[PDB]
């Protein structure tokens, strides 16, 4: 007959040469790749491996993802089967409440994002520092101890659901004091965590540490050191390990798709950070998105076998580029905006590579460069510029002068303008200051933590407040010849704390010019 | 169940192995395992028509027989349509008098689909353009094919078979088509046997294309073993070894003969012609003066050769009772013919419809014939026979005789008339005897029809000097296809047969009479054992004489009401009636000389009503004068059967026919002469004739029955108010 | 030697092609579709998807659904393979007691289920404010803590029944304050809920939060600041999760049907809310009534091979509309007075299939408007307004006045009047004022409290009730020639706190008169 | 012992059907399995003393050879020795020198006992 080496459901010169998956009459049929054909009807040329159940190392099997048979929930990209399905989980905290252990209680809101640094995840909380001393407020001595509590939320940004386990997440303050350590309660919960959604998602209430209705769960305490510390650098950080539970799959006689005991997620894991090649990119919002894909590692017999894996192929397969016109592209966003990032044993096959093939521009040769297993590439925007985690803190000046070109609606009750989803991002606050025809400028929110005036409607725009911080009063034009300058500052500039001199003020925050109107009627 | 190490077990037979050939050796067998799929009727006419299979090795341009190519012939479009060179491709094949193919060997033609595919694509190109364009072929079944895969519904074989400028073409394929663009039908023929040959792509060319699938696998089944042969025939040497076989195999019966025997041969060749002084010297009294004295130019029964033979024995030396000596001397003049005698009567020698030594010489002398054909043809000095005949189409049928070739230019076929040939034509009954060939000759100007016999293990024959064979009598032979072909530009029809035994195909025979009065008594509510449509065929186009019998009776059911017809044939089941649908002769299916009074006063026409009896009969092959299809002669004939029943509800005790009473007679002088000239003869075929014509097809023919005898027609539907 | 590639019983050329079931001399009989026969009868076309042994991926099979062997509980509109069978569950609260941990408050609540702008089910609760400061006759300090006891009746709306087991509910103040977690009490209580039933049913004792028998259960308390929060909003809010318990099954040795213990409900609702559109519409009484029906996929090659679904065969295979003469209407009542809503993706996706066909009109073209899985679409009724809820608050004055238009009785009491069990769903009350003709006005219940004159009646028609609250005496004009105005207040106008100022007066009633009359024998 | 999708497959092969031949071929073919049960040879004794078997639709009192029974005969006491009529009910028999075998034809013969 037809040879089948893996028993996967796949004959082998389909899986060398090319096969797709085509419909006829309603009724599902498996092909050779016929190419004058199978380019007018849209379908997509599959390749995998003659000698593996599942080519990327993953739970599902090469015939169950290329024609459908497969768990729900499994992310469209994850189809392909030389694109590896598997789970990543952060933590999203969303609100702090930090309080005296018996007002004196703060109440806070923060902004959390997931780090990547120099394959666990973690994920870092910053604080807001704005207003609405915490030593002050709070009330505490030198023999205190301190009560903290908050709301967060698991989040899922990989390519696989995890069904009714949770992670265990410690709390580490600094660098490894930890604080806290949060288990998810009853240990099986009947919940889903699909892929790119929330638990419990966003129309519902967040899980509470310490909660209104339980007791007798660990009260999260602190000493004095640590909460200075605390106020000091207004952030914590999150680590989250890798229990993830059973996997779902698929059954033939009636086609259900069960929670299998006999199969688990934590021993697939190091399968698939072994022979997988992992890509991060952050050109969809600015959130850091990790994806795995197969390629050919050639000192393994069983692993020359797969495909050949070009990185044009890679980033199409992965993460939705294509090419309508030649140039590579993302959503019109074109690659030569991309950086690439590598570590070091990449980085010394890339450069080989690249000595082998003559060519010094890797933004020209990308369909020639090939993949292999055990790599690391990083993809990040050129236009912005990044910390020790790469999250976007900075830019230049040029895009954030021309993130506020677009007017719509000025006054002196505000600005009213459209600005661009990035660039609210990076952006932490903003400065106001009144200048005379003569040469005197006068800042009307002096303090270093009265920036927060630009405010989101639900429309999609921001307006801007000119009241906020000036007794809820309008903006006080006697001769309106002098004008009003509204500026910005960025995330890598701004300053979280008072000072070593103790200077509350304006002074030594940098700052990028934005706006200088007359003050009537284009003002 | 299987546990693990059976897994193992599995997996280390894909994988381990024990011996190594070296490089070279595993280069040979992968070419053989490549060629080992192809039927090999293909490589041996490519061994036929003068061609190499050279096994190569590095580039393909870099071969000898290949040096002369041009720069503009190596670039080659493979099997999707994409591009290629020819120092980067693999396999080309040289086109013109002495073809080559060049294959390059690798170790990939074992487990890829790739490249043996494009291989079987070359080899189905030359097979297409090279060993086909010697017969002419693709033709009309491949336009068929193509015209049946360009009109479907879904348009996914126009994508996998067709190039973009057969796409675009807004008409359907003609002829002209094939003629002028016959390299793009060598493209489509390559293309489909590519995806049938290499297995993998079998079930997706089954899948987007079912009827190429059909036609070559029914091809590569049956066809290319006729088109081997078909081109061993354009050959002399194939054809004289046959030759010598065979006559050397049937030498010992012919070594066997005796004068008797091939007295008999040579009379079963030529009829035995009649001599003009024993017919004169026969009468010599006044029936000699009865002949000297006679109009020979008016009386319709006799033939225009048979009026010029008695106008012949005029110079040797009326339609009253010296008729009756022309009815009779009819049978006299007919040569000795055992063929004839042997086809009309269809089995039953005991018909006495001719004379009585006669008779008897013919029965004594067929017995002799078949007591010679004694032996069986089943040896080992050869394979497969294919015997041939040329014959002419009117011998078969008089309805489609004449229009099946095209009136403009009279060497083609009408593809209408064709299609109503093909309908219905599945198998065959040889009653007389088949005087077939060995090798081919070409045809006489009224003979397209173009047999090719296979034989049984189990036929009988014998055999003759000037290259020819004869058959026996009652021979089943069943249709295997009917196509046009084209030979020397003059388009013809191919038919093959295949020998079966007469039970098979009478046992076919009773089963569709079971059926059709099945059908006729639960359409006419009648009792559930009453036989009213019998079937005695014998010849040769038998199945369209069974197929026929529906379209008859449904437009003979259409064409009147149902009340006249449920009366006449409640009359017709009351006085044993039958309708006799049969090809042969109207005196020799026994409803008729079971009541006629004398031999020569015997029938033979289109249809016919027994009185006696009350039958109806019908001709296969023979066509009438007047009429324009059998449809209309079987009204023509419910004419004289509505005529009995007539003549029956006037006295139960009296006259047969209701024309045969003079209150008739008088309307027939005064309208019966108004309209077509068959019934101008006397009053009953008038009768028949307005029946016929009051209840046509078109309503116009109706309408000229209404303005030319409006007394008749109020008459005629007077008639039908007995009920 | 007949092919079968789903193994639910059904031949694949009965499922592309069309089949129908019939029963002739009271015996089953399962055959293709042959029109000329079947069409005269008035039997249902059916197809289905030959590879899924369930179309809507839901427990029952294919042939099960059709030929009866099912579950009877099941719906009758779920009996057609492309119709999902699950269950829908809500928590209805009847009436609330807020205690002090007589100086308690009883009022009546009426709750409903909502749908906000896909997983769990919430349905929001609204208190009744009329007469029976909240604080003053609990007799509440600052320092205090509330108790709260109500009655829930738990409600099925889904196409399937549950067995044994009750889901979980969280009750939410406000936004996103939990306060307590209602569970299941015995952890079995060996019931049925049927679909449309109410467990416990009407005519039988409520279950009780914090019962009397009872007395392990937790008590729901509250602190002062939540107690204040739900005086002045007037509202809770139940999230219900979807824990199902086991399924029926159809045993086909002697036709019992039992509760199966190796299969779930929770583990084929994830695949029901991945394959399927959902259309949600309130046509029928004005509640919004959920259904799914399957659907294509277009990428997925086991999702393609599912019957093509236009708009028109699903509401009429899911709701029960029809086109007598070639109008589609539901029970008389015509689609051109229901509106279209869509969420953005399908908003997309319709708008595209719509500039395809060069129309623009959707209400003339639905017979061509295809399907595909994901999508949602809610059809509301044109006559009304509607909140971020989606329940049904308000009308224009119109349509008030046009039903209120047919009066039967005009006098110094009262009014009575026939009135339509849709309008009767808007409307929080009636008050009735005397507006002289300078221009003087005089309301005569002048409170927001005093609103609840009217009641239902064993007539059906409601009767306006002036007596209940002018000191139980009517209405004395001193003249005729200025006017007497009566006038509803509709749901989205009724106030239900004093201001900040302290105001009980009308001013600030948006007001929709029913009434206008000079006063005299007239009315 | 038989598990249960075996019995899914005896009930389906009860229950599905591929092929339907319209009305009247199985009109035909359910009269034929009416007639296949009785003995042939009271069937050929019925053909040589000269009988008719008439397998027709609607009514039997409207077929031509039972046209000229009297209104005296119409009343028929079937196998129970209840009353009948004879445009409602579907077999008569008719006596005398020229017997007639007159059944009504339906798809009810196959599998009532009736
Ligand atoms: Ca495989
Ligand atoms: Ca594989
Ligand atoms: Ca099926
Ligand atoms: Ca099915
Ligand atoms: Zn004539």
């Amino acid at each position: 007959t037809v040879p089948d080496r893996d028993n996967d459901g796949i004959p082998d010169s389909l899986e060398v040469e090319g096969y797709t998956v085509d419909v006829k009459n309603k009724r599902t049929f498996l092909s050779p790749w016929i190419s004058n054909i199978h380019e007018k009807k849209g379908l997509t040329k599959y390749k995998s491996s003659p000698e593996k159940w599942s080519t990327a190392s993953d739970p599902y099997s090469d015939f169950e993802k290329v024609t459908g048979r497969i768990d729900g929930n499994v992310s469209p990209e994850a189809n392909h089967p030389l694109v590896a399905a598997y789970p990543i989980v952060h933590v999203d905290m969303e609100n702090i409440i930090l309080s005296k252990n018996e007002t004196r209680t703060i109440s806070k809101n923060t902004s959390t994002s997931r780090t990547h640094t120099s394959n666990s995840n973690s994920s870092t909380v910053a604080i807001d520092h704005s207003l609405s001393t915490w030593a002050e407020t709070m009330g505490l001595n030198t023999a205190d101890t301190a009560r903290l509590n908050a709301n967060i939320r698991y989040v899922n940004t990989g390519t696989a659901p995890i069904y009714n386990v949770l992670p265990t997440t410690s709390l580490v303050l600094g660098k490894n004091q930890t604080l806290a350590t949060i288990k998810a309660k009853e240990n099986q919960l009947s919940q889903i965590l699909a892929p790119n959604n929330y638990y419990p998602s966003k129309n519902l209430a967040p899980i509470a540490l310490n909660a209104q209705d339980d007791f007798s769960s660990t009260p999260i305490t602190m000493n004095y050191n640590q909460f200075l510390e605390l106020e000091k650098t207004k952030q914590l950080r999150l680590d989250t390990d890798q229990v993830y539970g059973n996997i779902a799959t698929y059954n033939f006689e009636n086609g259900r798709v069960r929670v299998d005991t006999g199969s688990n997620w934590s021993e697939v894991l190091p399968q698939i950070q072994e022979t997988t090649a992992r890509i991060i990119f952050n050109g969809k919002d600015l959130n850091l998105v990790e994806r795995r894909i197969a390629a050919v590692n050639p000192s393994d017999p069983l692993e020359t076998t797969k495909p050949d894996m070009t990185l044009k192929e890679a980033l199409k397969i992965a993460f939705g580029f294509n090419e309508p016109n030649g140039n590579l592209q993302y959503q019109g966003k074109d690659i030569t905006e991309f950086d690439f990032n590598f570590d070091q044993q990449t980085s010394q096959n890339i450069k080989n590579q690249l000595a082998e093939l003559n060519a010094t521009n890797i933004y020209t040769v990308l369909d020639k460069i090939k993949l292999n297993a055990k790599m690391n590439i990083l993809i990040r925007d050129k236009r912005f510029h990044y910390d020790r985690n790469n999250i976007a803190v900075g830019a230049d000046e040029s895009v954030v002068k021309e993130a506020h070109r677009e007017v719509i609606n000025s006054s002196t009750e505000g600005l009213l303008l459209n600005i661009d989803k990035d660039i609210r991002k990076i952006l932490s606050g903003y400065i106001v200051e009144i200048e005379d025809t003569e040469g005197l400028k006068e800042v009307i929110n002096d303090r270093y933590d009265m920036l927060n005036i630009s405010s989101l409607r639900q429309d999609g725009k921001t307006f801007i407040d000119f009241k906020k911080y000036n007794d809820k009063l309008p903006l006080y034009i006697s001769n309106p010849n002098y004008k009003v300058n509204v500026y910005a500052v960025t995330k890598e500039n701004t300053i979280i704390n008072p000072s070593e001199n103790g200077d509350t003020s304006t002074n030594g925050i940098k700052k990028i010019l934005i706006f200088s109107k007359k003050g009537y009627e284009i003002g | 169940n299987k546990t693990q190490e059976e897994h193992l077990k599995e997996i280390m037979k894909h994988i381990v192995k024990i011996e190594v050939k070296g490089e070279e050796a595993v280069k040979k067998e992968a070419a053989e395992k490549l060629l080992e799929k192809v039927p090999s009727d293909v490589l041996e006419m490519y061994k036929a028509i003068g061609g190499k299979i050279y096994i190569v090795d590095g580039d393909i341009t870099k071969h000898i027989s290949l040096e002369a190519l041009s720069e503009d012939k190596k670039k080659i479009k493979d099997i999707y349509g994409k591009d290629a060179l020819l120092h980067e491709h693999y396999v080309y094949a040289k086109e013109g008098y002495e073809p080559v193919l060049v294959i390059q060997s690798s170790e990939d033609y074992v487990e890829n689909t790739e490249k043996a595919l494009n291989v079987y694509y070359e080899i189905g190109k030359i097979l297409s353009r090279d060993i086909l364009s010697k017969i002419n072929q693709p033709y009309q079944k491949f336009l068929d094919v193509l015209n049946t895969i360009k009109n479907a519904s879904d348009s996914d074989g126009q994508d996998l078979l067709f190039t973009n400028q057969l796409k675009e073409h807004p008409t359907d394929f003609s002829v002209e088509f094939l003629e002028q663009n016959s390299n793009e039908v060598q493209e489509v023929f390559a293309k489909a046997f590519a995806y049938y040959i290499e297995p993998q792509h079998r079930d997706v060319l089954q899948l987007y294309a079912p009827e190429a699938f059909n036609y070559m696998d029914k091809f590569n089944e049956q066809e290319i073993n006729l088109s081997l042969e078909e081109l061993k025939d354009q050959r002399m040497l194939s054809r004289y070894e046959k030759w010598e076989k065979i006559k050397q195999h049937y030498q010992h019966w012919s070594d066997s003969l005796s004068e008797e025997g091939r007295g008999l041969l040579k009379k079963l060749q030529i009829p035995i012609e009649p001599k003009k002084d024993d017919i004169i010297h026969s009468l010599s009294q006044e029936e000699k003066e009865l002949l000297k004295r006679i109009q020979i130019d008016s009386s319709d029964f006799l033939s225009t050769e048979e009026k010029e033979f008695l106008k012949k024995l005029q110079i040797d030396i009326l339609s009253e009772k010296e008729k009756e000596f022309l009815k009779k001397l009819k049978l006299d003049i007919q040569p000795y013919d055992i063929n004839q005698r042997l086809q009309d009567t269809g089995g039953l020698i005991d018909s006495p419809s001719i004379n009585l030594d006669v008779r008897k010489q013919y029965k004594r002398d067929i017995q002799n014939i078949d007591a010679l054909l004694h032996q069986s043809i089943g040896s080992t000095l050869y394979n497969k026979i294919y015997l041939y005949e040329n014959m002419n189409i009117n011998n078969l049928t008089a309805t489609l005789g004449a229009d099946l070739v095209d009136s403009t230019d009279n060497t083609k076929i009408n593809r209408g008339i064709f299609n109503e040939f093909k309908k219905n034509f599945k198998y065959s009954i040889s009653s007389n005897y088949m005087i077939v060939d060995i090798n081919e000759r070409p045809a006489l100007d009224n003979e397209r029809l173009k047999w090719r016999i296979q034989l049984s293990p189990d036929t009988r024959a014998g055999y003759l000097e000037n290259g020819k064979l004869i058959l026996q009598r009652n021979i089943g032979l069943e249709i295997k296809d009917v196509q046009i072909i084209k030979q020397s530009e003059k388009e013809y029809i191919r038919i093959d047969a295949k020998v079966v035994p007469k039970s098979k195909i009478d046992t076919k025979i009773q089963e569709a009479q079971l059926n059709i009065n099945q059908e006729w008594n639960k359409a006419l509510g009648l009792p559930k054992y009453t036989k009213l449509i019998t079937f005695n065929v014998h010849n040769r186009y038998a199945s369209n004489i069974v197929e026929s019998a529906y379209l008859i009776l449904n437009e003979w059911k259409n064409n009147i009401q149902s009340d006249l017809i449920k009366k006449v044939t409640n009359y017709l089941v009351d006085g044993n009636g039958r309708f006799v649908f049969t090809d042969i002769t109207l005196p020799n299916i026994a409803e008729q000389y079971t009541h006629q009074d004398e031999i020569y006063e015997q029938v033979h026409s289109k249809g016919l009503y027994v009185p006696e009896s009350r039958s109806i009969l019908l001709h296969g092959p023979s066509k009438g004068v007047e009429l324009r299809n059998d449809s209309e002669g079987f009204i023509h004939e419910f004419g004289h059967a509505v005529d009995d029943y007539a003549g029956y509800l006037l006295d139960k005790n009296q006259s047969d026919l209701v024309t045969n009473s003079k209150k008739f007679i008088d309307i027939f002088k005064e309208e019966g002469s108004n309209l077509t000239s068959y019934g101008r003869t006397n009053e009953a075929e008038f009768f028949a004739e307005a029946f016929r014509l009051m209840h046509s097809t078109d309503h116009a023919e109706r309408l000229k029955v209404q303005k030319n005898a409006p007394k008749t027609f109020q008459f005629i539907n007077d008639q039908i108010k007995f009920i």
